[PDB]
């Protein structure tokens, strides 16, 4: 009968904890028996504490709650009401695999160890001796692999997957900006382990707020310690633009890159998208390999999408490769 | 006599009930007044976590006849009269977007009155209600998803009105993030809640990184993404914008708006002339005769000015010549 002393709470204790309880943000904790609380008004209140409360969320001062008539620290602030509601802590994963990336294979192999292998087989390293490396940069030309594809596939066989972008990093109003990456590497740090994406950092459009912001992804990356803070994966189109302070092969570890396609991935990456389609009689490479004298990774995505759509305006799931030509002149000409 | 007597009993009991709740009404109003406020919704045994109007927080209880199971977040109603405990529910009180729609009341209901655009509405209806109301032929045609349409044209002539009209033939929604005055990433939640949505943009160059930043900012979340949300960007020129948007296909659709020719301007001037009285006969062609570079607006303007030039002589029928001094006035 271990559940006998639980019901004394709702007749001797919940009479104290269970009223129009108020919520005011906690302040500098004077030692055990008390605390000070600035309430919702702004009036400080030297409150007491509770004996039975299992106090673990004392940090001067997350929104603690109080009693109405008497003043105390009655409960705590589960239902945290998470700042950065929409940062994509992925629960429903997207639709990319090891197979549909299918092109650059060296690269997805290298990022596959550099993010995934301290998770899918972490018992290489301490048996071998080395530390696991930190996050990569993976720069490239535009459309050369969807830079944000070999990180997306690094999503869907791991734990949590936190991202950022150059746009969430910079700020208008701010004057006070480098806060975003304070609590981005504080929320990022908290999951243990989560991967933070500095999606396309390229910082263009005074200047000194951008300077201090870059200095705080810099320092807030590697100041004094780190939790499981692999995933700092940076996609970039302009590697020669950003200040070479990020890479002290400490702040940014080992990093992997690629030529745009070759023709082998013009074929092999062309036949992934149109594998979903229904064209079969004259699937070609003469209109694909030397057609544009190198066509992006996307231009084939847009040639499949604009191809099937342009043969879908006239309502047929048929195989016409002359409509494909109207798709070519339609999308890039 | 007893039946009629019991009818008199019904009359007397009815008037006596009137004087019941009038008498205990005048002693009744000496009690309290319940508060009111939005919440972040409950977690536990009773529970709320309210935020009342003046000072925004508390956690309160709920009465037996309230059935804490339906009372969902951001649906303000309260009664913690004195001890702080709920009673009942009230008018939902228009959620968030209802705000920035009625507030930025910019979007004006439009339906099919588009002045002579049929290739344009064929192409936008090709990519704005087929990916909403018939996804079945896209998941069997091999197409992945069409999303994102860029409306490039002259200032006027198709903007804020084509993307309005085909948003509401479909009854989708029409969220506009044009401007950031009073409140990114939070808007996505609202769009997700709406389930299906359409996001619209701004076009300012003349009538450095203005809204291409948020543009991509929501194409980054939109690329990997709870699926039937379609961003729309209107710009005056295709060349002025970013090279990052120049990434086929990032903008699955580049619809083109020309300035209107003769017959399309007799169509738009036909509709805006269908706003008012005219006369036994206009034969509107002579006004369209000098349409030469016109603009959508350049037509609503001259039709209202023709109406005012009929109004100046206290006359109740818009004649022929008020058009001629309207369009012969506005050449400025
Ligand atoms: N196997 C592949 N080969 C080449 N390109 C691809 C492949 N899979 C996806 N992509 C393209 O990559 C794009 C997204 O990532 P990326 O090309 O790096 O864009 P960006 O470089 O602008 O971040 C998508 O438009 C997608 O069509
Ligand atoms: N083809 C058209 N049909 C109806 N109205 C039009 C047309 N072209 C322009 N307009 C006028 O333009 C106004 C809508 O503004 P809009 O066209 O969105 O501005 P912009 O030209 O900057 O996109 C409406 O008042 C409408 O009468």
């Amino acid at each position: 009968p271990l559940e006998e002393k639980q019901e004394e709470e709702r007749s001797k204790v919940d009479d104290l904890r269970g009223t129009p309880m108020s919520v005011g943000t906690l302040e500098e904790i004077i030692d055990d028996n008390h605390a000070i609380v600035s309430t919702s008004v702004g009036s400080e209140h030297y409150v007491s504490i509770l004996s039975f409360v299992d106090k673990d969320l004392l940090e001067p001062g997350c929104s603690v709650l109080l009693n109405h008539k008497v003043h105390a620290v009655i409960g705590v602030l589960m239902d945290d009401t998470d700042p950065l509601v929409t940062v994509m802590k992925v629960e429903k994963a997207p639709q990319e695999t090891y197979a549909d990336i299918g092109g650059l294979d060296n690269q997805i192999q290298e990022i596959k160890e550099s993010v995934e292998l301290p998770l899918t087989h972490p018992e290489y390293y301490e048996e071998m001796g080395i530390k696991p490396p930190k996050g990569v940069i993976l720069y490239g030309p535009p459309g050369t692999g969807k830079t944000l594809l070999a990180k997306a596939v690094a999503n869907q066989t791991s734990a949590t997957f936190l991202r950022v972008v150059g746009s969430e990093l910079i700020q208008k109003y701010l004057g006070d900006g480098p806060k975003l990456v304070r609590e981005l590497f504080r929320v990022a740090e908290e999951h243990a382990p989560s991967i933070v994406f500095i999606d396309e950092i390229d910082a263009i459009g005074g200047e000194r707020e951008i300077q201090r912001t870059m200095l705080e992804l810099l320092n807030q990356l590697d100041g004094f310690d780190s939790r499981g803070d692999v995933k700092v994966i940076m996609a970039t189109n302009r590697i020669e633009t950003l200040d070479p302070a990020l890479i002290r092969p400490g702040r940014i570890d080992r990093k992997i890159e690629f030529p745009l396609p070759d023709e082998k991935t013009k074929k092999r990456i062309f036949q992934i998208h149109t594998s979903r389609m229904t064209l079969a009689d004259d699937v070609t490479l003469d209109d694909l390999i030397m057609a544009k004298d190198d066509l992006s990774g996307a231009d084939i995505k847009a040639i499949c999408t604009e191809a099937g759509l342009m043969a879908l305006r006239e309502r047929r799931m048929k195989v016409t490769n002359e409509d494909f030509k109207k798709s070519k002149e339609n999308v890039l000409y | 006599k007893s039946q009629n007597l019991r009818r008199l009993q019904a009359q007397r009991n009815e008037l006596n009930a009137k004087v019941r709740l009038l008498r205990e009404e005048l002693q009744l109003l000496q009690e309290q007044g319940s508060y009111v406020g939005e919440v972040v919704r409950a977690m536990d045994k009773k529970k709320v976590l309210v935020k009342v109007h003046p000072e925004g927080k508390f956690v309160v209880d709920v009465d037996k006849n309230i059935d804490i199971n339906d009372v969902t977040p951001n649906c303000r109603v309260a009664l913690r009269n004195d001890s702080y405990t709920l009673h009942k529910i009230l008018p939902n009180k228009v959620d968030p977007l209802v705000s920035l729609m009625m507030v930025e009341k910019v979007p004006d209901s439009t339906y099919e009155m588009i002045g002579g655009l049929d290739k344009q509405i064929k192409e936008i209806k090709e990519v704005i209600e087929l990916p909403v109301k018939h996804p079945e032929l896209f998941e069997a045609l091999g197409i992945a998803q069409p999303k994102g349409v860029l409306l490039y044209g002259p200032p006027g002539t198709g903007k804020t009105l084509l993307a309005r009209a085909v948003a509401h033939h479909t009854d989708c929604t029409f969220i506009r993030v044009s401007g950031s005055e009073l409140v990114v990433r939070e808007l996505f939640v609202m769009a997700r809640e709406h389930a299906p949505s359409i996001i619209f943009m701004d076009e300012i160059d003349s009538i450095s990184g203005g809204d291409s930043e948020v543009q991509r900012t929501m194409l980054e979340l939109l690329n990997q993404l709870t699926k039937n949300i379609k961003v729309i960007m209107a710009t005056n020129r295709i060349d002025i914008l970013d090279s990052a948007l120049l990434r086929p296909g990032r903008i699955d659709r580049k619809i083109e708006f020309p300035p209107p020719n003769e017959e399309a301007r007799l169509d738009i001037l036909k509709i805006h002339s269908r706003k008012m009285n005219l006369t036994r006969g206009i034969n509107l062609r002579k006004i369209a005769e000098l349409m030469p570079g016109a603009s959508g607006a350049e037509v609503k303007g001259v039709c209202t000015e023709a109406g005012m030039y009929a109004l100046r002589e206290r006359r109740v029928h818009v004649t022929q010549e008020d058009f001629e001094m309207a369009v012969a006035k506005v050449m400025q």
